[PDB]
RNA sequence: CUAUAUUCUUUG
RNA sequence: AUUUAAAUAAUAUUUUAAAAUUUAUUGAAAAAUAAAUAUAGUAAGAUUAUUUUAGUAAAUAUUUAUUUUUCUUUGUA
């Protein structure tokens, strides 16, 4: 249906736009990494399955 | 209820003739939502003067001006 | 613009009342809203914590967290008590308080 | 509703056998002395 | 649901988010046909003309008859209900 | 128990063993006496200035309006702010000046806040939304999920008959009333609610704390946050050589990292960020108070197989600076990048505040 | 009072008894036998004419009870009749605003004549 | 003990040291925490239930003797009716004399909704009306 | 169309005489606002179309050269958000440049009218309080503006003078000497 | 009080300096010396510790131990049951009734 | 139902009936000390009985008739000097009294003498009431203006001023009082819960003798001429009124019906930090003394301090995931080590 | 509802007892309320507050 | 309610 | 077109129970097995936290409003 596909690289950040309802209110120093982790492979994922589709 | 009693000071008790038994009139009395100003005529206006007291001061000589005065408005 | 809901902040999950609300998250079903008290006369375990909600930023060792009493895990030697200083784990000796003199000594436990 | 079951829980030693080994029927018994020399402190004696 | 149960362990159904009713569901037109709301912030009547009419006209009074094409607010708890 | 209730007040003797402890306990000397911890108000965290030492240049006084330099000082160079300073409704109104410390933690130039962002001065309600916006959000919304009565896979039949027998009147009993059971209307996470939050709110809320960490003389304002290498041991020694606590125990640092004066950045100092990894209390978050506007497509209910929350569908992600993480770690470590896109991106904001009879000056004043 | 009709009550009510016991002092003018007559089953009564009255209490007879009831404060409880019980709030909270304005009346007069003084000390000392 | 209510956090914002301290507006009293019967007050959760009967009913869930009028009914939509939002031009001379807008150009509806004087809500088919309330020159 | 101050198309056709109104002297302050926030958006559509990856982990490090858009999108972007944005910021920029050339006119005709000195000083924007808004310092003696009224030199006089002193046996703690009072505890 | 001479002996207080619940700090800091001042011969002692006992306690002559718990109450409350610690001897409770009105 | 109150009934208890303690002059300072700093530039007596004929005297010198209100000081006086000790607190009390009766029926001078023991009384005090010495020299303001020295009588105004600016506490008075309004928790009725005033010049006398006080000396600067005298003295008496004022702030709770939660006066009824003591003793200021020997943390430098115990390994920080499998515990391998490097020393 | 109030507030607020000597009025940090005041003491709020000179 | 009445008026 | 406000968000709505119905299989010359949340104020039963602070269409309950005149008194909306 409708997501925003529009608003998905939007922002500023490679963090926003992203819905992230998994969380929490302290995060350790490697699930800190973890999340950095987790939000640039969500860009690189969509990304390049989006190239590979098309190509 | 339906009661002759209803809604009477019991001063007034003795008057059957005219009971203030019905839903209205514990409207009017209780001053509820069509009546919250009742009675629209009520003591202290006058439609016949309008408050204003009817002298003739606009006598011609200025000495006999308060000439008409005490003229009675009623038997009283 | 309405402000946060207060009573799902996360610091409150009561047990299913009559009263509540579509965004109150009470517990899972058949599960008591504190951990330590399997029943009404259950006390509060003493040196015992369990940590809840989000990860521990020290552990230590005799604490609970995602786990259960499992007394050979949970202390190496009962006799060695775990402490935390300097945000370290210090481990210590554990002692046992006993009157003396009319003040209270500490003495080695285990022996 | 609250019937003060956790202070009166805590009188059953003055209770005899059936009563003060089992819970209810001794707060039930306990409930109703209170109540009883209650209402007979306020209105008789 | 406990971390014995039968009846959870093997599989029966998982229930999605429910769907919402319509957002003016409750404003039926059988309402819109019949009043129309007048007045200003606060304080709105709900109005209509009245029937008498269609069975019998004819020998009545005409005062009677024509009492009928005023608009008046409805009674208050008509209007509290709808 | 409640103060109230007669549960208080029991275990009237054996709370106290009767004896002192022969280490830690005395006696009550006198009125001449300085008592560990007793103050006459009530601080739930007495700390005092040598457990979490500020740096500003005087202590904060009911005298000073603010622990900062409220006039340029002649022996430093003054560096005035980015952009034009306009003071607005709760705004300090009264000059705010802070020196930039080098990263060997001598003092350099001095460098001017913006009581826009510096100076609105903080209430408690708007930081209360803030805070309440954050411990809502933050919550794990994929674990609040929980069985239901539909989902138990009992047989759907009578499993007896309710007739002659003494037994309970039950049928198709998967019901919540029952040890294997489920409720009726359970928790799970797309009917958990996650709370919309506009821009207005979140700025004013934000630059309150920001002003709230100055008041209490706990911001602090640096020229880079660079690293000599990536590595881990290489931060330590710069939190250690510049007297920063970043022990578990001990009050951590919040860092706001911009880049420097001339080169500001909205990426983080890639050095930096990889050796800012330490397990100990601090953070590093972006270099902005403001925030997107958050959308809802599922606003009525329409997509069935949205697993998420309802509600907003854009939280704010969780590097950013709020009231929770300001509250946690007590250092405000600010680099001018960070002050320069502050201010940049409040500019225009401040000026549509302004009364109309201002506004129009504002192009007379440059 | 519970055992007996509304308007024998209302009757009562305005002889300022409320229970079983109490007493009041009230004036010997018409009205007040108009209702005293109604409830004369209920209540017992004695009289003091107003000589009697000043000799009751140590009054000096040259002292009428029209300057004695002119020097007492209105300010006394329950001091009016007031139709319902949200009036009666707020005729309280208006003793309390009376004194609220009094004190800030106090401090405004009071910045006012300073602003006075500084007022003709600048002319003076310009001048 | 002493809670630091919201007076006490203004005057000296020193005294504000954690979370616990940022209660929201004391108008928020807490959840509901009892049950609102009907006819008999606010009642107890674990009180008497003797009364609620239509609360339980409650908690489970005339038009034709006036006539029709006017078949599609009085205030009513129909494609093409023109119905406009109205725009004051009291609104307007208060944001042309504020400043909003220059007098020295012709003022379309595109103006009014860059100078932010009309809403995007308020935008509708057709337009707007130009309405004289309590302007006489 | 409209959206510039000559007018809209349809008074072109409609015929209305626009031509000589009467040109006055404003600042054209809010649109140097918007503009402002039009052209630091501009900007960011172009920053936000020419992103491209730099991932820090080595499992996402195979795509280190590529844009972040789709090329499809990309281009896409280039024509819905970006252009047309360009196309706003440009409009607030026409309607600037209209008003510089009307302004200066009106300034031309004032100094003639009145001369440089009476002409300056009416086209002069200030308000008695302009200096609330901009120099506080200069407005403190008129009203008190603070959020801290209480330390508003006119009412400072209210906030206390401790008498403190520091300490070395309690490790650098400054004191307040002042004896506490004594409290109301009972009745 | 009997015969001139104060029947309790020790109050035990037991506080934690640095960790939370600041109200025994607050009776430590502005209540306690207006306390010792009055009543001199009560020997208070003070017991800082991690996790502290929040019960108040008195001890009398005859070797008889009273406590009150004072979890978050405030100073005033516990300046008044301390107040109460003194003010009694501890010997006995009888109820207040007519054949106990003569001891 | 509404109340006649007809029969009797007792009064309620409510917070604004707290005893409230007397403000005393500090120890170390005496009276006559800060005069001198001005002139540098027991036996049975019915107590009842002579009391209740005081309060008989100053309601005849309310009432305005002084000669009797001095007769009747005259007899308590002698009273008071028997049943009471040197110096003692009513003594010189009654006798500021006395010397106000002499000076309002024609004997100054007596009044003046009386006045100055009065002084010399309070000179010899250990710790005198801090009401008493403002109402005593307040007494010799009047007088002084009454013989017709007026800069002396403005004098001792002046000294009033600053006796009361530096040894007196002005919110505490109120401190029970302030939060009162937040009992309150219906709205159209008994809604002057929430309005609840109490006036200064009830709550401490102190603030209402210090105010006519300058009352008085304005008038007397007014009479002789002096503006810069009476400018400064309204002034010093703003300044006080304002002091009492900010003492007395406080902002609305909440503010409709609110039903039943009546546990909560617990929180509303309490010590309340004044805005006074909070500007005093704010934490920054008056620094908490924290001491490390209790306590299982220090600062980096300081790390020893901590409170010792028998034989301590330091293992390493408590990182949560040394639970794990191997590979967790693969990482987190170096930093027990590194995180030594950073607190060394 | 008053909010864009910014100095002693409560001075506003012991004139605004003058104008309203009848009303209930109520302080916060942000506001001052007036209750069972319409757009008439709406009018006077504006009334005094243009008087003054703001 | 549906049909017949189609101007201010009229049926079942 | 004489003619005054406004805090723009919706997602929820007790609980356990019939005799029934419907769908799809098996078997014998309607029964069993498997799926559903049918309905149940004259069928019913439960519904979780004391020390309390205003009364009894019409009534009652929640929020809220009016200082309308006398010798005293009065919950009216």
């Amino acid at each position: 249906g409708f997501t925003m596909k529009y608003k998905k690289g939007t922002g500023l950040w490679d963090e926003d736009h992203v819905n992230d309802y998994k969380t929490n209110r302290y995060l350790s120093a490697r699930a800190t990494m973890r999340w950095y982790q987790e939000m640039e492979r969500h860009q690189t994922r969509n990304s390049l399955n989006a190239r590979r589709a098309t190509q | 209820a339906r009661s002759p009693l209803a809604n009477k000071s019991p001063d007034e008790y003795g008057n059957t003739w005219d009971p203030r038994t019905g839903v209205e009139w514990y409207h009017r009395l209780r001053r509820r939502g069509a009546y919250r100003h009742w009675p629209w005529a009520r003591w202290n206006d006058d439609p016949v003067r309008q408050h204003q007291e009817l002298s003739c001061r606009r006598t011609f000589s200025a000495a006999v001006t308060g000439a008409n005065e005490g003229v009675p408005l009623w038997n009283y | 613009p309405r402000p946060a809901p207060r009573f799902a902040m996360g610091h409150m999950l009561p047990h299913r009342s009559n009263v509540g609300s579509q965004f109150l998250h009470t517990q899972r079903h058949g599960s008591r809203s504190t951990w330590y008290k399997k029943h009404y006369f259950s006390l509060r375990p003493f040196a015992i914590q369990r940590h809840h909600g989000t990860t521990p930023r020290i552990l230590l060792d005799r604490s609970l967290w995602k786990s259960l009493w499992i007394t050979k895990l949970q202390l190496p030697d009962i006799n060695r008590w775990e402490r935390v200083v300097n945000s370290r784990r210090v481990t210590e000796d554990r002692y046992a308080f006993v009157e003396e003199e009319g003040v209270m000594h500490k003495v080695n436990w285990g022996l | 509703h609250y019937r003060a079951k956790l202070e009166l829980d805590r009188i059953r030693s003055m209770l005899r056998g059936r009563a003060r080994l089992e819970r209810k029927v001794g707060l039930k018994r306990l409930f109703f002395l209170m109540r009883t020399q209650t209402r007979y402190r306020v209105e008789q004696q | 649901p406990k971390m014995g149960c039968e009846e959870i362990t093997r599989k029966a159904r998982r229930v999605q988010l429910q769907p919402t009713e319509y957002l003016a569901q409750h404003r039926m037109q059988v309402w819109q046909l019949r009043f129309k709301e007048m007045g200003p912030p606060f304080s709105r009547v709900w109005v209509a003309l009245g029937g008498k009419m269609r069975r019998r006209r004819v020998g009545r009074q005409v005062d009677v008859k024509d009492m009928r094409y005023y608009w008046r607010p409805i009674e208050p708890q008509y209007q509290r209900l709808y | 128990s409640s103060i109230f209730s007669p549960r208080y007040d029991w275990r009237t003797s054996g709370v106290h063993d009767i004896a002192p402890r022969d280490e830690g306990d005395f006696l009550y000397q006198g009125p001449q006496h300085v008592l560990p911890g007793a103050h006459p108000l009530p601080l739930h965290h007495p700390h005092n200035t040598i457990t979490r030492p500020v740096i500003s240049p005087y202590i904060p006084s009911p005298q000073r309006s603010h622990p900062y330099f409220t006039a340029p000082l002649p022996e430093l160079p003054h560096f005035s702010t980015t952009k034009p300073i306009v003071y607005t409704y709760g705004t300090m109104k009264e000059r705010i000046i802070a020196p930039v410390f080098n990263l060997k933690n001598e003092v350099i130039y001095t460098r001017e806040l913006d009581p826009f962002i510096f100076g609105m001065y903080p209430e408690v309600e708007e930081l209360s939304k803030n805070l309440t916006y954050w411990m809502v959000r933050c919550q794990n919304f994929a674990s609040k999920w929980d069985y239901e009565t539909r989902e138990i896979w009992r047989k759907a039949k009578k499993n007896w008959p309710n007739t002659g027998m003494g037994m309970p009147r039950v049928g198709n009993r998967k019901n919540h009333l029952y040890t294997w059971g489920g409720r009726t209307k359970p928790s799970k996470p797309w009917n958990m609610l996650m709370p919309t939050m506009d821009v207005k709110t979140w700025s004013k809320s934000n630059r309150m704390m920001l002003t709230l960490k100055m008041l209490q003389g706990r911001l602090q304002v640096v020229d880079r946050l660079t690293l000599e290498e990536p590595t881990q041991e290489c931060y330590l020694e710069l939190c250690r050589n510049m007297s920063w606590d970043v022990r578990h125990t001990g009050g951590g640092v919040l860092f706001m990292d911009g880049g420097s004066r001339i080169t500001p950045s909205s990426e983080f100092d890639r050095a930096f960020f990889f050796g800012s990894f330490f397990n100990g209390r601090n953070k590093i978050v972006r270099p902005t108070v403001l925030c997107d506007e958050q959308y809802d497509y599922n606003k009525t209910a329409a997509k069935q197989r949205m697993k998420g929350p309802k509600g907003a569908k854009n939280p704010i992600p969780i590097n950013r600076f709020n009231a929770y993480d300001a509250m946690k770690h007590d250092r405000l470590v600010i680099t001018e990048g960070a002050l320069m896109q502050l201010e940049d991106e409040l500019y225009e904001h401040k000026l549509q505040i302004l009364p109309p009879h201002i506004r129009n000056q504002l192009p007379e004043y440059g | 009072p519970f055992k007996h009709s509304w308007e024998v009550n209302r009757m009562l009510r305005e002889l300022r008894l409320e229970f079983k016991g109490q007493t009041t002092i009230v004036p010997d003018i018409p009205q007040v036998r108009k209702r005293i007559w109604r409830v004369r089953h209920i209540v017992k009564v004695d009289v003091l004419d107003l000589d009697e009255a000043k000799a009751l209490i140590g009054v000096p007879e040259h002292i009428s009870f029209t300057d004695l009831a002119s020097q007492l404060p209105p300010s006394f409880g329950r001091v009016k009749a007031v139709p319902s019980p949200v009036i009666r709030s707020k005729m309280n909270f208006m003793k309390l605003r009376r004194m609220r304005l009094r004190d800030v009346l106090h401090r405004d007069a009071l910045e006012l004549r300073l602003l006075e003084l500084k007022r003709s000390a600048m002319k003076n000392a310009e001048q | 003990q002493h809670k630091w209510n919201h007076w006490d956090q203004y005057l000296n914002p020193q005294i504000t040291q954690s979370i616990k301290d940022l209660t929201p507006t004391p108008e928020y009293v807490g959840m509901r925490c009892g049950h609102n019967m009907i006819k008999m007050g606010w009642m107890k959760i674990g009180g008497s239930w003797k009364y609620s009967r239509g609360y339980n009913d409650r908690r489970r869930v005339r038009f034709m003797l006036a006539p029709r009028v006017s078949a599609g009914g009085p205030r009513n939509r129909y494609e093409g009716k023109l119905v406009f939002s109205p725009l004051r031009l009291s609104k307007l001379l208060w944001a042309i004399d504020t400043g909003r807008i220059n007098p020295n150009e012709v003022i379309t509806l595109y103006h009014l909704r860059q100078a932010n004087v009309v809403g995007e809500r308020e935008i509708v088919w057709p337009g707007f009306v130009l309405i004289s309330n309590g302007v006489r020159r | 169309s409209g959206a510039f101050g000559c007018g809209s198309y349809r008074s072109v056709v409609a015929g209305t005489q626009n031509v000589p109104r009467r040109m006055t002297f404003y600042p054209s302050a809010y649109e140097l606002i918007q503009l402002h926030k039009a052209h630091r958006e501009v900007i960011r559509h172009f920053y936000v179309r020419d992103k491209i990856f730099d991932n820090k982990f080595p499992g996402n490090a195979l795509a280190n050269g590529l844009f972040k858009f789709v090329p499809n999108r990309r281009e896409n972007y280039h024509m819905r958000e970006l252009m047309e944005s360009i196309r706003r910021r440009s409009i607030w920029m026409h309607r600037i440049k209209q008003q510089r050339e009307i302004n200066a006119k009106v300034v031309e005709n004032m100094e003639v009218k009145y001369g440089k000195k009476a002409a300056a000083s009416m086209l002069c924007f200030t308000t008695p309080d302009s200096n609330a808004y901009f120099a506080p310092h200069r407005y403190q003696d008129v009203a008190n503006s603070w959020p801290n009224y209480w330390q508003h030199p006119s009412v400072n006089h209210v906030v206390p003078k401790p008498r403190w002193r520091r300490h070395r046996e309690l490790g650098g703690i400054t004191r307040v000497e002042d004896p506490f009072a004594v409290q109301a505890s009972d009745y | 009080s009997r015969n001139g001479e104060l029947c309790l002996k020790k109050v035990i207080i037991s506080y934690c300096p640095s960790n939370g619940a600041p109200n025994t700090r607050q009776f430590l800091a502005t209540h306690l010396p207006h306390f010792h001042a009055k009543y001199p011969s009560v020997s208070i002692d003070l017991r800082p510790r991690l996790w502290p006992e929040m019960a108040i306690t008195g001890v009398y002559r005859d070797g008889s131990e009273r406590s009150y718990n004072t979890k978050n109450l405030s100073p005033m409350g516990i300046f008044l049951r301390l107040n109460n610690l003194v003010s009694t001897a501890n010997d006995y409770d009888q109820p207040f009734c007519a054949s106990h009105l003569h001891f | 139902v509404t109340r006649l109150y007809t029969s009797y009934y007792t009064g309620v208890l409510y917070p604004n009936q707290l005893v409230q303690p007397k403000q005393r002059l500090p120890a170390d300072v005496s009276v006559s000390a800060i005069l001198q700093k001005r002139s540098e530039p027991r036996p049975y007596v019915p107590l009842g009985e002579v009391a209740k004929l005081e309060l008989q005297g100053d309601y005849y010198m309310e009432g305005g008739m002084f000669q009797e209100a001095l007769e009747h000081y005259g007899v308590v006086a002698k009273a008071y000097n028997y049943a009471y000790p040197e110096n003692h607190a009513q003594r010189i009390g009654i006798r500021i009294k006395l010397s106000a009766a002499f000076r309002q029926t024609g004997r100054l001078e007596s009044s003046l003498a009386n006045i100055e023991e009065v002084l010399r009384m309070l000179d010899a005090s250990t710790r005198p009431s801090l009401e008493l010495i403002c109402e005593a020299l307040l007494e010799l303001g009047i007088t002084r203006e009454a013989l017709g020295m007026k800069r002396e009588a403005t004098e001792a105004y002046e000294e009033a001023l600053e006796v009361v600016n530096s040894f007196h506490n002005w919110g505490e008075s109120h401190r029970m009082l302030r939060l009162l309004p937040r009992l309150g928790r219906r709205f159209n009725y008994n809604f002057e819960e929430k309005f609840v005033y109490f006036s200064p010049f009830d709550y401490d006398r102190t603030f209402a003798l210090v105010d006519q006080c300058l009352e008085r000396a304005e008038t007397i600067f007014n009479e002789i001429g002096d503006v810069e005298g009476a400018i400064r003295v309204l002034q010093q008496r703003k300044e006080m009124i304002d002091k009492k004022f900010f003492n007395m702030r406080d902002f609305a709770g909440r503010i409709h019906t609110m039903r039943g939660h009546w546990k909560r006066r617990a929180q509303h009824l309490t010590n309340a930090p004044t805005p006074d003591e909070l500007l005093r003793y704010s934490p920054t200021i008056h620094q908490v003394h924290r001491d490390f020997k209790y306590e299982l943390t220090a600062p980096i430098g300081r790390e020893k301090e901590v409170m010792p115990g028998v034989n301590r390994l330091v293992l390493d920080m408590g990182n949560p995931y040394r639970r794990r499998g191997r590979l967790s515990n693969k990482m987190l391998k170096d930093a027990d080590h590194k995180f030594a490097n950073y607190v060394r020393q | 509802r008053i909010q864009q109030v910014e100095g002693d507030m409560f001075r506003f607020e012991e004139e605004l007892l003058k104008i309203f000597p009848t009303k209930k009025i109520f302080v916060r940090s942000h506001s001052i309320y007036v209750y069972n005041v319409a757009l008439d003491g709406r009018m006077v709020l504006h009334h005094w507050l243009l008087g003054l000179g703001f």
